[PDB]
RNA sequence: CUUGGAUUUACUGAAGACUAACUACUGCGAAAGCAUUUACCAAGGACGUUUUCAUUAAUCAAGAACGAAAGUUAGGGGAUCGAAGAUGAUCAGAUACCGUCGUAGUCUUAACCAUAAACUAUGCCGACUAGGGAUCGGUUGUUGUUCUUUUAUUGACGCAAUCGGCACCUUACGAGAAAUCAAAGUCUUUGGGUUCUGGGGGGAGUAUGGUCGCAAGGCUGAAACUUAAAGGAAUUGACGGAAG
């Protein structure tokens, strides 16, 4: 391809790239609002979270580190900030 | 029924052993090798030496009241060749034509899990 | 000049590899040289498989097969024919042979 | 010069009644005379005859069984258990490429007190819509399969006594429960015990050995 | 002839130099 | 070597090595190298990260660590192979190839040695230039698939992306003397950073001095003299105790 948009690329290809190698460089994590099953208390856990979190309200672990994302604890339901 | 022997044959590339034991191994039946067979040294494993061995060996087996066998086919094994040599597959056929009957036959050729250095150096034997 | 990409073996990525001993002459082979040939014979000759089997004691008794993985240096098996000098270009050709 | 045949005289092999045909075979030995009676230097002897034969099924015809005669009764031999073995052809017939071979053993002692060695093997699987050339598994699963191996079997030998282990490693027990049990880890096929070892006898007891002879 | 054996052939003949010089030290 | 029972057969035992098959154009390591299980000890790359510090970096005379095999010193082991040596053949001769024995050695612990066609014969760091399918490790989205267990939060497999690797196939924009090369390209349209090395063939990695080593030897290292080629890649032919 001789002619092409550099400064427009294809917004579907441009969510292939990785996240260094896109225009401007930006992050594919976020933040996520943890509904744990035993009460309603908003607690912030970032995605790729490192750390076993658990909401003040009740000593629950909220998710479990992995190699990626965090893993959710079952009936703990996240809402992406 | 029958009686079962245990024909063992061991077929290197320079003799042929047609051994014939009880169950057990520990009594020997009658044992005839290719080179009691021919008076050249070169075909002591000869195909011919080796059926003529296992007739020798089915004549002796049969007036002991072994009826049949089954056969333990090995080669020399260890360091050396795993493959039989060709006297092997003769003593096999003319057992099974001399009124023998056959049983179970496998190859018990020794293998070894690694291993011993092989003779012949580095290099190996240059011809 | 260079008459192999591949210098006549598979070391790609690594040091060392440990020997093995042709079949034939005993000679000291890296494993990755060394021409390997998987052979699945028939424990007895076609031609005596019919008079064997009469003379089983078993019903449909299977003839076991021999199982062996041969192990040639260059010279073993180039004088046995197991590969052959081939031409310049045919050398590439990395394919099993269409023979079977 | 004498004809060494004249004084052999045939004995009846007769396997425990674990198996199905007791009828092993026959054997022979010198004929006791005063110095040496016939019955000791024939026990002890052991006996390699294939498991299909003594099961009738050819299903068992890759697996082999070691009976040691250790009681002889006028002609008839009572043997016992003495090791579990795969014919050759049958485990090189099971070593293929493009797989993982992950193996197991373990020493183990029965309830009466037999110290066994217990070898277990499996491969990999390649699943039916499998389209890569190879089926391998990382080493991390393979030292977990490896685990889930040996203490199925030292559950499986230790809880049990030597003449019930027989009755469980015809039908593959053992080897149906590895499978079974490593379903969560990888999957698996040819799932075998494919030997088995006496190292140590305890003291001999002819009263249980005649119980396993009717 | 082979450049290992020449090789061989004058590590032999440096050790006679050696060993000669060493009479008078 | 064998009727003093060899070779062969079964059972039992002991020694040292070695880790077959699985085993691959697969993995790891700075390289040399690394392949039975488990435990322990301390490391490591990659990946993921909206964590942290902020130039701490690249390459490096001098100077260091490691460095196959063989070899040296002293203990221990010494199964097998096996320099030397001894022997039977072959031969005109073979103290060679081949056969049978065999000592150092091969293994290990404490130290030395510091060299290999130690090779990808291809320094390291950075950027860019072309298509394709595989594969190993991590991550992220998703199945007429098998299985947990009956399903999920099971695992395997399948399909997609991506980062890193080991490589491979096609083409030649381009390079090259060519063989060939995705780097050996972006080099007379000659300059991204930096270390090392070469200057016709021999004499010669020799002599000498120094230095390291117990030694073997290593590192550094000439000159006299001699010579018109030596050499690289490819072409045609001739030949081959190479194949078809
Ligand atoms: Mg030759
Ligand atoms: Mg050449
Ligand atoms: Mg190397
Ligand atoms: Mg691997
Ligand atoms: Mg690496
Ligand atoms: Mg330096
Ligand atoms: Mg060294
Ligand atoms: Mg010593
Ligand atoms: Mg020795
Ligand atoms: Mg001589
Ligand atoms: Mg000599
Ligand atoms: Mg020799
Ligand atoms: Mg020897
Ligand atoms: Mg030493
Ligand atoms: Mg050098
Ligand atoms: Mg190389
Ligand atoms: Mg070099
Ligand atoms: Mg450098
Ligand atoms: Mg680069
Ligand atoms: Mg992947
Ligand atoms: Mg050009
Ligand atoms: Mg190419
Ligand atoms: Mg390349
Ligand atoms: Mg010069
Ligand atoms: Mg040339
Ligand atoms: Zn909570
Ligand atoms: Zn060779």
């Amino acid at each position: 391809v001789l002619v092409q948009d550099l400064l427009h690329p294809s917004p579907a290809t441009e969510a292939k790239q990785h996240k260094l190698k896109t225009l401007v460089q930006q992050p594919r994590s976020f933040f996520m609002d943890v509904k744990c099953q035993g009460c309603l208390n908003i607690t912030t856990v970032f995605s790729h979270a490192q750390t076993a979190v658990t909401c003040d309200s009740c000593s629950t672990v909220l998710c479990t580190p992995t190699g990626g994302k965090a893993k959710l604890t079952e009936g703990c339901s996240f809402r992406r900030k | 029924s029958q009686v079962f022997g245990v024909a063992r044959i061991f077929a290197s590339f320079n003799d042929t052993f047609v051994h014939v034991t009880d169950l057990s191994g520990k009594e020997t039946i009658a044992r005839v090798t290719g080179g009691m067979k021919v008076k050249a040294d070169r075909d002591e494993s000869s195909p011919y030496a080796a059926m003529l061995a296992a007739q020798d060996v089915a004549a002796k087996c049969k007036e002991v009241g072994i009826t049949a066998v089954h056969i333990k086919l090995r080669a020399t094994g260890g360091t050396k060749t795993k493959t039989p040599g060709p006297g092997g597959q003769s003593a096999l056929r003319a057992l099974a034509r001399s009124g023998l009957r056959i049983g179970r036959i496998e190859d018990v050729t020794p293998v070894p899990s690694x291993s011993t250095r092989r003779k012949g150096g580095r290099r190996g034997r240059r011809l | 000049p260079k008459k192999r990409a591949s210098n006549g073996r598979n070391k790609k990525g690594r040091g060392h590899v440990k020997p093995v001993r042709c079949l034939n002459c005993a000679r000291c082979v890296p494993k990755d040289k060394a021409i390997k040939r998987v052979t699945i014979r028939n424990m007895v000759e076609a031609a005596a498989v019919r008079d064997l089997s009469e003379a089983s004691v078993y019903a449909e008794y299977a003839l076991p097969k021999l199982y062996n993985k041969l192990h040639y240096c260059v010279s073993c098996a180039i004088h046995a024919r197991i590969v052959r000098v081939r031409s310049r270009t045919d050398r590439k050709i990395r394919t099993p042979p269409q023979r079977k | 010069v004498v004809d060494p045949f004249t004084r052999k005289d045939w004995f009846d092999i007769k396997a425990p009644t674990t198996f199905e045909n007791r009828n092993v075979g026959k054997t022979l030995i010198n004929r006791s005379t005063g110095l040496k009676n016939a019955a000791d230097g024939l026990k002890g002897r052991v006996f390699e005859v294939c498991l299909a034969d003594l099961q009738g099924s050819e299903d068992h015809s890759y697996r082999k069984i070691k009976l040691r005669v250790d009681e002889v009764q006028g002609k008839n031999l009572l043997t016992n258990f003495h090791g579990l073995d795969f014919t050759s052809d049958k485990l090189r017939s099971l070593v293929r490429k493009w797989q993982s071979l992950v193996e197991a053993n373990v020493t183990v002692k029965t309830s009466d007190d037999y110290v066994l060695r217990v070898f277990a093997i499996a491969f990999t699987k390649r699943q039916p819509n499998q389209i890569k050339k190879t089926t391998y598994a990382q080493s991390s699963k393979l030292r977990e399969v490896r685990k889930k191996m040996i203490e199925i079997m030292q559950r499986e030998v230790s809880n049990c006594t030597l003449a019930q282990l027989t009755s469980k490693l015809i039908p593959e027990v053992i080897g149906r429960e590895i499978e079974k049990s490593t379903q969560t880890i990888f999957p698996l096929q040819n799932v075998h015990i494919r030997k088995v070892k006496l190292l140590k006898q305890p003291k001999f007891d002819l009263g249980s050995l005649l119980a396993l002879h009717g | 002839m082979r450049d290992k054996w020449r090789k061989k052939r004058v590590r032999r003949l440096k050790r006679k130099r050696r060993k000669v010089r060493a009479r008078s030290k």
